């Protein structure tokens, strides 16, 4: 496994577009979702310097199809996902294939729902564990591919 | 209810001690008692059973038990109302029913019922104290363990409770204990070595016969096709122990079998299933190399099924394909895998030329599957291997011939022309580096498709230049409809400028 380099993290924290251009391919592959969120989403700042920063973010965002994957993931309806999550949380308070296979074959909304369900189940399991450490195994999160 | 739930363990102990007649009768006639000695031999006391891993059967039988409980509640309420009207003249409700908690339906051979938690506790205490699963392991006839075999954790703890049954005369049980094994540790290692020598005699030795060889390798293949990754790893580990340096057992040792073709047909089918279900890229590479070297080409149905399965591998597992053929690390193994897939699909295409019906420009007519056609064209995007190029060039001339039109498509059922090149595939064509694929994508593009292809990333600069030229052509043809399809003029304007440093359409955007 490759961890995020401190040079990449300080470049992200200092939002220096020339530094982000200087970083190479795999760390940008690791740092895709926030950068594409920057380049696609409605900017809070409307300054012209930030506009040049955004076009350089596009310049470095050249070459990735996971950009389009994140585009679809953003196109999934978050309000419906959120209210379904809330109802499932209330129910929890009151698949022949494996999880990795369902994540792969199922489309982006089902992927979001399944990872959300796993995270919420682990959170509830910790909250009922009350500080007692356990181990939770998921093939989706333990599949190195 | 108390008499019924306390009556189950006595009959359980009697059937466990006499499995020949009473145990078989409980296995066949009483589903609840059948489940009960299944629980005591699995040592996993859960409703639904751990033996049945099929979720829809679990939910179906749970709904059946819920309906049976509701019907029992209604019948008990009606009978208690009749008794109360006879004796005390009182109305019986759900909150005023004693027979609801004191009585249950007497259907032992009907649907299975939910065991009480204290009943499960005393059943598990009896099993731990009396080793009933160990008694069933000593019980050669009938072998309900092998009946269930025809799942790894309950097998593991059942064997650990039954160390003394390490052989068990069925060879399927021999390999089952081999996959379990894959002072006391030294004795287990020595007995595992003896069992490995016995299986090496049963597969490669003079006593290697077809029935036991097929049983051994079919058990390995079915536990490979089992959905658990630990089961897959244990099965391939056992296969390597009996027999890509980590897959040389499959590539080299397996073809050296005496009964190699007769097991290789079933092996090809089960490894097609394992290509459908597998996740590991190197194991998939080994499977593809083995199938390219060893698939029976003779059967048309088997060859078409093989091509469809590899097509599902190409399309549905595009992420695993990307890990296999990442441009960062071009490997000789990936080169050989690409050459093998090109050879397989080229042989398939030769077999047709010598579901959708496609007719060639040369006059050849056959009915393929559009997923298979997309698999060949995706291999065309994956590009020329470093070793062989003849198969690549032949397939490229077959689907994308020079200065003559493509083989046209029709539906099998309705004979209507179908879109052989979808928009995502044309996007793949444009992001690919092959000029023929790029131009073939470039012909017949809608302006909205042009906009989407320009918006998408991962595409070379020359394809950006060609897309810009085609967008300028669309401007010169119909600027009004393209401008109507344009949503954010400034966004696509900045996009066009960025691709420019990476004209007429840019002028239209600025206007």
């Amino acid at each position: 496994l490759q961890f995020v380099s401190p040079f990449a993290f300080e470049a992200m924290q200092k939002v220096d577009v020339v530094c982000l251009a200087s970083l190479s391919d795999p760390e940008l592959r690791l740092l895709l979702p926030c950068l594409v969120r920057m380049a696609l989403c409605a900017p809070a700042d409307q300054s012209q310097s930030w506009a040049q920063d955004k076009k350089l973010i596009l310049r470095l965002l050249s070459g990735v199809e996971a950009v389009n994957s994140i585009v679809a993931l953003l196109s999934v309806d978050f309000h419906a996902l959120e209210q379904d999550a809330s109802k499932e949380q209330q129910l929890r308070h009151k698949l022949q294939h494996g999880l990795t296979l369902e994540f792969e074959h199922s489309d982006s909304p089902r992927r979001l729902r399944l990872v959300l369900s796993e995270l919420l189940a682990i959170m509830n399991k910790v909250s009922e564990s009350n500080g007692e450490f356990f181990f939770k195994s998921s093939e989706l999160f333990e599949s190195p591919v | 209810s108390t008499l019924y739930w306390k009556a189950w363990p006595l009959l359980l102990v009697v059937a466990a001690f006499n499995p020949e007649n009473i145990g078989l009768a409980a296995w066949e006639e009483y589903p609840t008692l059948k489940m009960l000695m299944e629980m005591v031999m699995t040592n996993n006391y859960s409703y639904p059973p751990c033996t049945l891993t099929d979720e829809e059967t679990r939910t179906e039988m749970l709904n059946r038990e819920l309906q049976t409980a509701q019907r029992e509640k209604q019948e008990i309420l009606a009978f208690e109302g009749h008794l109360a009207a006879a004796s005390t003249k009182q109305t019986i409700t759900e909150s005023s029913s004693l027979l609801l908690s004191q009585l249950t339906s007497l259907d032992p051979q009907g649907p299975p019922r939910r065991p009480p938690p204290h009943i499960l506790d005393q059943v598990k205490s009896l099993n731990q104290s009396l080793r009933l699963g160990h008694l069933l392991c000593r019980s050669r006839n009938p072998d309900f363990l092998l009946h269930i075999i025809q799942s790894m954790p309950w097998l593991a703890d059942l064997v650990q409770s039954s160390e003394g049954s390490l052989d068990v005369l069925p060879v399927q049980c021999l390999c089952e204990f081999l996959l379990h094994d894959a002072a006391k540790k030294r004795q287990r290692q020595q007995k595992q070595r003896q069992l490995l020598g016995r299986l090496q005699d049963l597969l490669l030795g003079p006593k290697a016969d077809e029935q036991t060889t097929c049983e051994v390798l079919d058990y390995f293949l079915r536990r490979l096709g089992s959905s658990q990754v630990a089961s897959r790893v244990l099965a391939m580990k056992g296969l390597s122990l009996v027999l890509l340096q980590g897959y040389q057992w499959l590539l080299r040792d397996l073809p050296r079998l005496p009964l190699f073709d007769s097991v290789r047909s079933t092996t090809a089918l089960a490894l097609q299933q394992a290509i459908h279900m597998e996740t590991d890229p190197q194991t998939i590479s080994a499977y593809l190399i083995y199938l390219s070297q060893h698939t029976p080409v003779e059967e048309q149905a088997q060859h078409s099924d093989l091509a469809l399965d590899v097509a599902r591998l190409v399309v549905e597992r595009s992420t695993i394909m990307s890990h296999l053929f990442s441009k960062l690390s071009p490997s000789a193994a990936s080169d050989a895998v690409l050459s093998a897939l090109l050879s397989i699909f080229s042989r398939y295409v030769r077999r047709m030329r010598q579901q959708v019906f496609l007719r060639w420009s040369s006059g050849e007519t056959a009915t393929m599957h559009i997923l298979v056609v997309h698999a060949m064209v995706i291999l065309l995007t994956l590009g020329p291997p470093r070793a062989d190029d003849s198969e690549f060039q032949a397939l490229l001339d077959i689907w994308f011939p020079e200065e003559k039109p493509l083989p046209t498509a029709f539906l099998v059922d309705t004979s209507e022309e179908a879109l052989l090149l979808p928009d995502w595939l044309k996007l793949r064509m444009i992001r690919s580096e092959v000029l023929r694929l790029v131009d073939a994508a470039l012909q017949d593009l809608e302006p909205q498709q042009l906009l989407l292809f320009v918006q998408s990333f991962g595409i070379p600069v020359s394809s950006m230049s060609k897309l810009l030229q085609f967008l300028d052509q669309a401007v010169a043809h119909d600027p009004q409809t393209l401008e109507q399809n344009i949503m954010d003029k400034n966004y696509m304007a900045h996009l066009v400028e960025v691709q420019h440093e990476r004209q007429t359409f840019h002028s239209l955007l600025t206007a």
